[PDB]
């Protein structure tokens, strides 16, 4: 399935995922697109910060669902 | 119209300063950072509007140390493990010491405001976990550092830090992607101003890299002092990082109050000079 990831600026990205995929996998897919390392990423859905270990199905994330991405940038 | 600036200089070693300055003179510049920040209009925009200002250039990092710590530890030139020692002090300050509770409140308060932008609300356990990660990053040698670490570093040095940076990360399309948090002024606010150095450490940030900024006069050892603006290119006062400890109290009236407080804090910790725009 395809889900959307949205930044504070409103920038939107589409990702091909399965419900079984972990949050780490999603972040890794985001890095493939944007080059930001996973540990400098935070994913938010339904007002909650997603934990790297859990899966998308664990958070009721579905097709055409929109996740929010905020960064914790580091220098180096 | 007026604009605030402040002088800065490289450290002066009490021994082997000539040798140190020779290494500075033979240092390479971080070309990618210079090009990116100048084109984005963040670096050296002042050269045109202020004839007596100097073009500032980012020094390339040397050795295995983290680029931020290496840039900040030039005063310890001659000691190989200077980056490692600076990291221990930064970690020690967060983990121990008198001001760690106030530092933590400042971090949490700013992060809390940031969280509101995403409808996110941390539990106490989440606050503890996020804080633990900041400690872990500071404890591990070679690891890159965050905005708050720069703030703590200002306290370790007991010196203001000024970071030149762009405001937004942008994508392959060139569209804005996400904010860059590093640009601005970092004051040692938990340290009494009487015990602080007033001349700032001046840095630039670009593409996950920190670099110390110097003029060509400083780099060639012809002149000690250079100048750095305390505003952006639109003459807005640079952001003041982690400026509020809620443990010390908190509140156009609101915005203007934040502006006057900033000016008073700059006056307390820095030697600001005001010059006309040419």
């Amino acid at each position: 399935m395809q889900i959307f990831v949205k930044t504070l600026t409103g920038k939107t990205i589409t990702l091909e995922v399965e419900p079984s995929d972990t949050i780490e996998n999603v972040k890794a897919k985001i890095q493939d697109k944007e080059g930001i390392p996973p540990d400098q990423q935070r994913l938010i859905f339904a007002g909650k910060q997603l934990e790297d270990g859990r899966t998308l199905s664990d958070y009721n994330i579905q097709k055409e669902s929109t996740l929010h991405l905020v960064l914790r940038l580091r220098g180096x | 119209m007026e604009m605030p600036i402040c002088a800065f200089q490289l450290p002066d070693l009490t021994v082997y300063n000539e040798d140190f300055r020779s290494f500075i003179e033979r240092d390479l510049i971080e070309q990618s950072m210079l090009v990116a920040l100048e084109q984005a209009g963040r670096l050296n925009w002042w050269v045109s509007v202020d004839p007596t200002s100097q073009r500032l250039l980012p020094l390339a990092t040397t050795g295995d140390g983290n680029c931020l710590l290496h840039a900040a530890s030039l005063g310890m030139w001659g000691f190989h493990d200077r980056d490692l020692m600076l990291r221990k002090a930064l970690y020690a300050l967060m983990e121990k010491g008198v001001e760690k509770e106030a530092l933590k409140r400042r971090w949490r308060w700013q992060q809390t405001q940031q969280n509101k932008e995403s409808g996110l609300v941390y539990t106490e356990d989440e606050w503890q976990k996020e804080w633990n990660e900041l400690i872990k990053l500071a404890s591990q040698p070679g690891e890159s550092l965050e905005e708050f670490h720069v703030f703590v570093l200002a306290h370790v040095l007991r010196r203001p830090i000024v970071v030149v940076a762009d405001t937004m990360l942008r994508d392959s399309g060139g569209e804005a992607f996400a904010p860059i948090p590093f640009g601005g002024i970092y004051l040692p606010l938990e340290v009494p101003a009487s015990q602080c150095h007033r001349s700032p450490l001046v840095l630039a940030y670009d593409q996950a890299h920190f670099s110390a900024l110097v003029s060509m006069e400083q780099k060639e050892n012809t002149k000690e002092q250079a100048v750095i603006p305390l505003t952006d290119s639109e003459y807005k006062l640079l952001p003041l990082h982690f400026a509020v400890d809620p443990g010390k109290g908190w509140e156009l009236a609101s915005v203007i109050l934040s502006l006057e407080v900033k000016l008073h804090l700059l006056h307390s910790y820095m030697n600001v000079k005001w010059i006309p725009l040419s």
